[PDB]
Protein backbone atom coordinates (compact mmCIF):
# COMPACT_ATOMS: atom_id res chain seq x y z
CA UNK A 1 0.00 0.00 0.00
CA UNK A 2 1.10 3.51 -0.96
CA UNK A 3 1.98 6.43 1.30
CA UNK A 4 -0.34 9.47 0.73
CA UNK A 5 1.25 12.46 -1.01
CA UNK A 6 3.82 14.27 1.13
CA UNK A 7 4.23 18.02 1.60
CA UNK A 8 4.75 20.11 -1.53
CA UNK A 9 8.33 20.97 -2.45
CA UNK B 1 21.11 15.20 -17.17
CA UNK B 2 20.93 12.91 -20.29
CA UNK B 3 21.97 9.29 -20.72
CA UNK B 4 21.96 7.06 -23.87
CA UNK B 5 20.14 3.70 -23.86
CA UNK B 6 21.82 0.36 -23.53
CA UNK B 7 20.10 -2.28 -25.71
CA UNK B 8 19.84 -6.09 -25.57
CA UNK B 9 17.85 -8.15 -28.12
CA UNK B 10 17.11 -11.76 -27.17
CA UNK B 11 14.42 -14.44 -26.85
CA UNK B 12 12.40 -15.39 -23.83
CA UNK B 13 13.10 -19.12 -24.35
CA UNK B 14 15.85 -21.02 -26.16
CA UNK B 15 15.35 -20.27 -29.82
CA UNK B 16 14.36 -23.22 -32.06
CA UNK B 17 13.03 -22.93 -35.60
CA UNK B 18 9.26 -23.47 -35.82
CA UNK B 19 8.68 -23.17 -32.08
CA UNK B 20 6.70 -20.21 -30.79
CA UNK B 21 8.58 -17.83 -28.51
CA UNK B 22 8.89 -14.17 -27.56
CA UNK B 23 11.31 -11.59 -28.98
CA UNK B 24 12.57 -9.10 -26.41
CA UNK B 25 14.25 -5.72 -26.66
CA UNK B 26 15.42 -4.55 -23.24
CA UNK B 27 16.38 -0.85 -23.13
CA UNK B 28 17.99 0.51 -19.99
CA UNK B 29 20.20 3.21 -18.53
CA UNK B 30 18.55 6.13 -20.39
CA UNK B 31 17.34 9.59 -19.44
CA UNK B 32 14.96 11.27 -20.22
CA UNK B 33 12.16 8.70 -20.45
CA UNK B 34 10.85 9.61 -23.92
CA UNK B 35 12.00 6.87 -26.28
CA UNK B 36 10.94 5.13 -29.46
CA UNK B 37 11.46 1.38 -29.71
CA UNK B 38 10.41 -0.85 -32.59
CA UNK B 39 10.91 -4.56 -33.28
CA UNK B 40 11.70 -5.29 -36.96
CA UNK B 41 11.09 -8.42 -39.03
CA UNK B 42 13.25 -8.38 -42.18
CA UNK B 43 13.57 -4.60 -41.68
CA UNK B 44 9.83 -3.88 -41.33
CA UNK B 45 8.12 -2.74 -38.16
CA UNK B 46 6.13 -5.33 -36.26
CA UNK B 47 2.69 -4.05 -35.37
CA UNK B 48 1.84 -6.00 -32.31
CA UNK B 49 4.46 -4.95 -29.75
CA UNK B 50 3.88 -4.42 -26.01
CA UNK B 51 6.08 -2.99 -23.29
CA UNK B 52 6.51 -3.01 -19.56
CA UNK B 53 5.46 -0.13 -17.33
CA UNK B 54 8.13 2.56 -16.92
CA UNK B 55 10.46 2.11 -13.97
CA UNK B 56 14.00 3.19 -13.03
CA UNK B 57 17.20 2.16 -11.33
CA UNK B 58 19.03 3.46 -8.30
CA UNK B 59 20.87 6.05 -10.43
CA UNK B 60 17.51 7.34 -11.74
CA UNK B 61 18.00 5.92 -15.23
CA UNK B 62 14.96 4.28 -16.87
CA UNK B 63 14.37 0.79 -18.18
CA UNK B 64 11.72 -0.86 -20.35
CA UNK B 65 11.12 -4.26 -21.91
CA UNK B 66 9.51 -4.35 -25.39
CA UNK B 67 8.25 -7.74 -26.57
CA UNK B 68 6.27 -9.62 -29.21
CA UNK B 69 5.31 -13.23 -29.85
CA UNK B 70 7.19 -14.78 -32.78
CA UNK B 71 8.17 -18.08 -34.34
CA UNK B 72 11.80 -18.13 -35.39
CA UNK B 73 12.77 -19.53 -38.77
CA UNK B 74 16.02 -20.02 -40.64
CA UNK B 75 15.24 -17.29 -43.14
CA UNK B 76 13.78 -14.49 -41.02
CA UNK B 77 15.97 -11.78 -39.49
CA UNK B 78 14.94 -9.75 -36.45
CA UNK B 79 16.19 -6.56 -34.87
CA UNK B 80 15.38 -3.73 -32.47
CA UNK B 81 15.35 -0.09 -33.57
CA UNK B 82 15.75 2.64 -30.89
CA UNK B 83 15.54 6.41 -31.10
CA UNK B 84 16.28 8.79 -28.23
CA UNK B 85 17.22 12.45 -27.88
CA UNK B 86 20.82 11.28 -27.22
CA UNK B 87 21.17 9.48 -30.59
CA UNK B 88 21.75 11.35 -33.85
CA UNK B 89 20.23 8.46 -35.80
CA UNK B 90 18.15 5.42 -34.85
CA UNK B 91 20.24 2.63 -33.37
CA UNK B 92 19.56 -0.85 -34.77
CA UNK B 93 20.65 -3.96 -32.87
CA UNK B 94 20.29 -7.30 -34.68
CA UNK B 95 19.01 -10.40 -32.89
CA UNK B 96 21.77 -13.03 -32.53
CA UNK B 97 20.33 -16.22 -30.98
CA UNK B 98 23.78 -16.96 -29.49
CA UNK B 99 23.58 -13.79 -27.26
CA UNK C 1 14.32 -14.95 3.37
CA UNK C 2 14.64 -11.12 3.23
CA UNK C 3 12.18 -9.04 1.23
CA UNK C 4 11.41 -5.51 0.00
CA UNK C 5 8.51 -3.34 -1.12
CA UNK C 6 9.09 -0.35 -3.40
CA UNK C 7 7.06 2.30 -5.21
CA UNK C 8 8.46 4.26 -8.14
CA UNK C 9 6.80 7.45 -9.45
CA UNK C 10 7.73 9.36 -12.63
CA UNK C 11 6.17 12.75 -13.64
CA UNK C 12 7.11 14.40 -16.94
CA UNK C 13 5.82 17.87 -17.88
CA UNK C 14 4.45 18.59 -21.35
CA UNK C 15 4.28 22.33 -21.95
CA UNK C 16 2.92 22.06 -25.50
CA UNK C 17 -0.40 21.10 -23.93
CA UNK C 18 -2.05 19.49 -20.78
CA UNK C 19 -1.03 17.96 -17.40
CA UNK C 20 2.23 16.06 -16.87
CA UNK C 21 2.38 12.32 -17.62
CA UNK C 22 2.41 10.41 -14.32
CA UNK C 23 3.35 6.75 -13.98
CA UNK C 24 3.47 4.81 -10.70
CA UNK C 25 4.60 1.21 -10.28
CA UNK C 26 4.77 -0.99 -7.17
CA UNK C 27 7.05 -3.97 -6.56
CA UNK C 28 7.52 -6.72 -4.02
CA UNK C 29 11.13 -7.85 -4.54
CA UNK C 30 11.55 -8.18 -8.35
CA UNK C 31 7.79 -8.69 -8.97
CA UNK C 32 5.62 -5.78 -10.13
CA UNK C 33 2.14 -5.90 -8.61
CA UNK C 34 0.37 -2.57 -9.30
CA UNK C 35 0.45 0.34 -11.76
CA UNK C 36 -1.11 3.73 -12.44
CA UNK C 37 -0.76 5.64 -15.69
CA UNK C 38 -2.44 9.06 -15.93
CA UNK C 39 -2.84 8.56 -19.73
CA UNK C 40 -4.59 5.18 -19.43
CA UNK C 41 -8.36 4.87 -19.71
CA UNK C 42 -9.22 3.43 -16.30
CA UNK C 43 -7.96 6.34 -14.17
CA UNK C 44 -7.51 3.68 -11.41
CA UNK C 45 -4.63 1.93 -9.70
CA UNK C 46 -4.56 -1.41 -11.54
CA UNK C 47 -3.41 -4.94 -10.57
CA UNK C 48 -0.33 -6.34 -12.33
CA UNK C 49 0.01 -9.65 -10.43
CA UNK C 50 -2.74 -12.27 -10.12
CA UNK C 51 -2.36 -12.45 -6.29
CA UNK C 52 -3.34 -8.80 -5.68
CA UNK C 53 -6.58 -9.09 -7.62
CA UNK C 54 -8.30 -10.56 -4.53
CA UNK C 55 -8.11 -7.21 -2.77
CA UNK C 56 -11.55 -5.56 -2.39
CA UNK C 57 -12.95 -2.32 -3.85
CA UNK C 58 -11.95 -0.34 -0.81
CA UNK C 59 -8.30 -1.30 -1.45
CA UNK C 60 -8.46 0.02 -4.99
CA UNK C 61 -10.35 3.18 -4.05
CA UNK C 62 -7.75 4.24 -1.47
CA UNK C 63 -4.75 3.42 -3.66
CA UNK C 64 -6.32 5.34 -6.55
CA UNK C 65 -7.00 8.36 -4.37
CA UNK C 66 -3.37 8.42 -3.26
CA UNK C 67 -1.81 8.22 -6.74
CA UNK C 68 -4.22 10.70 -8.30
CA UNK C 69 -3.40 13.16 -5.50
CA UNK C 70 0.34 12.44 -5.98
CA UNK C 71 0.04 13.26 -9.69
CA UNK C 72 -1.34 16.70 -8.71
CA UNK C 73 1.39 17.18 -6.08
CA UNK C 74 4.00 16.39 -8.74
CA UNK C 75 2.36 18.82 -11.15
CA UNK C 76 2.63 21.59 -8.56
CA UNK C 77 6.23 20.59 -7.70
CA UNK C 78 7.31 20.69 -11.38
CA UNK C 79 6.15 24.32 -11.39
CA UNK C 80 7.84 25.15 -8.10
CA UNK C 81 11.17 23.60 -9.07
CA UNK C 82 11.12 25.32 -12.51
CA UNK C 83 10.98 28.51 -10.48
CA UNK C 84 13.71 27.52 -8.03
CA UNK C 85 15.99 26.79 -10.98
CA UNK C 86 14.93 29.87 -13.01
CA UNK C 87 13.92 27.69 -15.96
CA UNK C 88 11.58 28.58 -18.80
CA UNK C 89 8.02 27.36 -19.13
CA UNK C 90 8.78 25.90 -22.56
CA UNK C 91 10.83 22.81 -21.72
CA UNK C 92 9.91 19.40 -20.38
CA UNK C 93 11.25 18.33 -16.98
CA UNK C 94 11.04 15.19 -14.81
CA UNK C 95 10.42 14.42 -11.15
CA UNK C 96 11.14 10.89 -9.89
CA UNK C 97 10.34 9.45 -6.43
CA UNK C 98 11.22 6.08 -4.91
CA UNK C 99 10.30 4.83 -1.43
CA UNK C 100 9.76 1.60 0.45
CA UNK C 101 10.99 -0.78 3.10
CA UNK C 102 13.17 -3.84 3.61
CA UNK C 103 12.40 -6.63 6.12
CA UNK C 104 14.45 -9.56 7.40
CA UNK C 105 13.48 -13.24 7.40
CA UNK C 106 11.63 -12.64 10.59
CA UNK C 107 9.48 -10.08 8.77
CA UNK C 108 10.65 -7.23 10.88
CA UNK C 109 11.77 -3.81 9.71
CA UNK C 110 15.37 -3.55 8.51
CA UNK C 111 15.61 -0.32 6.45
CA UNK C 112 13.42 2.38 4.92
CA UNK C 113 13.92 4.61 1.87
CA UNK C 114 12.54 7.84 0.44
CA UNK C 115 14.43 9.69 -2.32
CA UNK C 116 13.57 12.21 -5.00
CA UNK C 117 15.17 13.46 -8.21
CA UNK C 118 14.81 16.34 -10.66
CA UNK C 119 15.89 15.87 -14.29
CA UNK C 120 17.67 12.63 -13.42
CA UNK C 121 19.85 13.99 -10.58
CA UNK C 122 19.52 13.77 -6.82
CA UNK C 123 17.20 16.47 -5.35
CA UNK C 124 16.37 15.47 -1.75
CA UNK C 125 16.60 12.14 0.10
CA UNK C 126 15.73 10.83 3.58
CA UNK C 127 18.79 9.58 5.45
CA UNK C 128 18.95 5.98 6.73
CA UNK C 129 18.08 7.12 10.23
CA UNK C 130 14.70 8.36 8.82
CA UNK C 131 15.14 11.51 10.85
CA UNK C 132 17.08 13.88 8.54
CA UNK C 133 17.25 14.98 4.94
CA UNK C 134 20.10 15.32 2.40
CA UNK C 135 19.50 18.25 0.01
CA UNK C 136 21.83 18.27 -3.01
CA UNK C 137 21.72 22.00 -3.82
CA UNK C 138 20.23 25.34 -2.70
CA UNK C 139 16.91 24.62 -4.42
CA UNK C 140 16.53 21.39 -2.49
CA UNK C 141 17.59 23.32 0.64
CA UNK C 142 14.39 25.34 0.34
CA UNK C 143 12.37 22.15 0.21
CA UNK C 144 14.31 20.76 3.18
CA UNK C 145 13.48 23.77 5.33
CA UNK C 146 9.79 23.46 4.43
CA UNK C 147 9.79 19.70 5.09
CA UNK C 148 11.46 20.18 8.46
CA UNK C 149 8.73 22.68 9.47
CA UNK C 150 6.02 20.25 8.35
CA UNK C 151 7.62 17.23 10.18
CA UNK C 152 7.61 15.35 6.93
CA UNK C 153 10.37 12.97 8.02
CA UNK C 154 8.38 11.88 11.06
CA UNK C 155 5.41 11.14 8.81
CA UNK C 156 7.56 9.21 6.32
CA UNK C 157 9.21 7.24 9.15
CA UNK C 158 5.91 6.18 10.66
CA UNK C 159 4.80 4.79 7.28
CA UNK C 160 8.09 3.06 6.51
CA UNK C 161 8.25 1.29 9.91
CA UNK C 162 4.50 0.66 10.16
CA UNK C 163 2.15 0.34 7.19
CA UNK C 164 4.96 -0.47 4.73
CA UNK C 165 6.15 -3.41 6.80
CA UNK C 166 2.61 -4.60 7.62
CA UNK C 167 1.34 -4.60 3.99
CA UNK C 168 4.59 -6.15 2.69
CA UNK C 169 3.95 -8.99 5.17
CA UNK C 170 0.36 -9.34 4.00
CA UNK C 171 1.38 -9.50 0.36
CA UNK C 172 4.05 -12.09 1.08
CA UNK C 173 1.35 -14.37 2.55
CA UNK C 174 -1.26 -13.49 -0.27
CA UNK C 175 1.21 -14.14 -3.08
CA UNK C 176 3.24 -16.70 -1.12
CA UNK C 177 3.33 -19.35 -3.80
CA UNK C 178 5.44 -17.13 -6.05
CA UNK C 179 6.81 -14.36 -3.86
CA UNK C 180 8.32 -16.68 -1.26
CA UNK C 181 9.71 -19.07 -3.88
CA UNK C 182 13.28 -18.95 -5.19
CA UNK C 183 13.90 -20.30 -8.70
CA UNK C 184 17.57 -21.33 -9.04
CA UNK C 185 19.25 -20.73 -12.38
CA UNK C 186 19.11 -23.33 -15.15
CA UNK C 187 22.76 -23.38 -16.23
CA UNK C 188 24.68 -24.66 -19.29
CA UNK C 189 27.81 -23.85 -21.31
CA UNK C 190 28.22 -23.32 -25.06
CA UNK C 191 31.36 -23.41 -27.17
CA UNK C 192 32.07 -21.28 -30.30
CA UNK C 193 35.40 -21.41 -32.15
CA UNK C 194 36.73 -18.01 -33.16
CA UNK C 195 39.78 -19.04 -35.18
CA UNK C 196 41.88 -22.14 -35.58
CA UNK C 197 43.52 -21.39 -32.26
CA UNK C 198 40.86 -19.74 -30.04
CA UNK C 199 37.33 -20.29 -28.87
CA UNK C 200 34.60 -18.68 -26.80
CA UNK C 201 33.07 -20.46 -23.83
CA UNK C 202 29.75 -18.94 -22.75
CA UNK C 203 28.14 -19.74 -19.38
CA UNK C 204 24.37 -19.26 -19.34
CA UNK C 205 22.00 -18.75 -16.41
CA UNK C 206 18.27 -18.87 -17.29
CA UNK C 207 14.93 -18.94 -15.54
CA UNK C 208 16.08 -17.63 -12.19
CA UNK C 209 14.28 -15.56 -9.56
CA UNK C 210 15.07 -13.19 -7.83
CA UNK C 211 17.32 -11.25 -10.24
CA UNK C 212 20.46 -11.06 -8.06
CA UNK C 213 23.11 -13.50 -9.32
CA UNK C 214 26.88 -13.78 -9.70
CA UNK C 215 28.77 -15.52 -12.55
CA UNK C 216 32.56 -15.82 -12.29
CA UNK C 217 35.22 -17.57 -14.38
CA UNK C 218 38.29 -19.33 -13.02
CA UNK C 219 41.33 -20.78 -14.85
CA UNK C 220 43.02 -23.65 -13.00
CA UNK C 221 41.18 -22.54 -9.88
CA UNK C 222 42.13 -18.92 -9.88
CA UNK C 223 39.69 -16.07 -10.72
CA UNK C 224 40.06 -14.76 -14.27
CA UNK C 225 38.75 -11.39 -15.56
CA UNK C 226 41.03 -10.96 -18.59
CA UNK C 227 39.37 -11.88 -21.92
CA UNK C 228 35.91 -12.09 -20.38
CA UNK C 229 32.61 -10.49 -21.23
CA UNK C 230 29.37 -10.32 -19.21
CA UNK C 231 25.88 -9.04 -20.05
CA UNK C 232 23.68 -7.16 -17.62
CA UNK C 233 20.98 -9.26 -16.03
CA UNK C 234 17.84 -9.05 -18.14
CA UNK C 235 14.16 -9.94 -17.74
CA UNK C 236 12.85 -12.92 -19.71
CA UNK C 237 9.32 -11.43 -19.59
CA UNK C 238 7.73 -14.34 -17.70
CA UNK C 239 8.82 -13.32 -14.20
CA UNK C 240 12.31 -14.82 -14.47
CA UNK C 241 15.74 -13.42 -15.37
CA UNK C 242 18.72 -14.28 -17.60
CA UNK C 243 22.46 -13.64 -17.65
CA UNK C 244 25.60 -14.98 -19.34
CA UNK C 245 29.36 -14.66 -18.93
CA UNK C 246 31.95 -15.61 -21.59
CA UNK C 247 35.70 -16.15 -21.80
CA UNK C 248 38.07 -16.55 -24.80
CA UNK C 249 40.48 -19.47 -24.43
CA UNK C 250 43.16 -21.19 -26.44
CA UNK C 251 41.56 -24.14 -28.24
CA UNK C 252 42.48 -27.41 -26.50
CA UNK C 253 42.65 -25.74 -23.07
CA UNK C 254 38.89 -25.58 -22.44
CA UNK C 255 39.04 -27.94 -19.43
CA UNK C 256 41.13 -25.47 -17.41
CA UNK C 257 38.17 -23.09 -17.24
CA UNK C 258 35.25 -23.20 -14.80
CA UNK C 259 32.12 -21.04 -14.43
CA UNK C 260 30.92 -20.47 -10.87
CA UNK C 261 27.27 -19.51 -10.22
CA UNK C 262 25.97 -17.99 -6.99
CA UNK C 263 22.24 -17.42 -6.37
CA UNK C 264 19.93 -17.34 -3.30
CA UNK C 265 18.13 -20.46 -4.61
CA UNK C 266 21.38 -22.49 -4.63
CA UNK C 267 22.39 -23.99 -1.26
CA UNK C 268 25.91 -24.29 -2.66
CA UNK C 269 27.31 -22.51 -5.69
CA UNK C 270 27.36 -24.44 -8.94
CA UNK C 271 30.49 -25.14 -11.01
CA UNK C 272 30.37 -25.79 -14.78
CA UNK C 273 33.16 -27.03 -17.08
CA UNK C 274 33.24 -27.72 -20.84
CA UNK C 275 33.77 -31.43 -21.43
Amino acid sequence: KTFPPTEPK
Amino acid sequence: IQRTPKIQVYSRHPAENGKSNFLNCYVSGFHPSDIEVDLLKNGERIEKVEHSDLSFSKDWSFYLLYYTEFTPTEKDEYACRVNHVTLSQPKIVKWDRDM
Amino acid sequence: GSHSMRYFYTSVSRPGRGEPRFIAVGYVDDTQFVRFDSDAASQRMEPRAPWIEQEGPEYWDQETRNVKAQSQTDRVDLGTLRGYYNQSEDGSHTIQIMYGCDVGPDGRFLRGYRQDAYDGKDYIALNEDLRSWTAADMAAQITKRKWEAAHAAEQQRAYLEGRCVEWLRRYLENGKETLQRTDPPKTHMTHHPISDHEATLRCWALGFYPAEITLTWQRDGEDQTQDTELVETRPAGDGTFQKWAAVVVPSGEEQRYTCHVQHEGLPKPLTLRWE
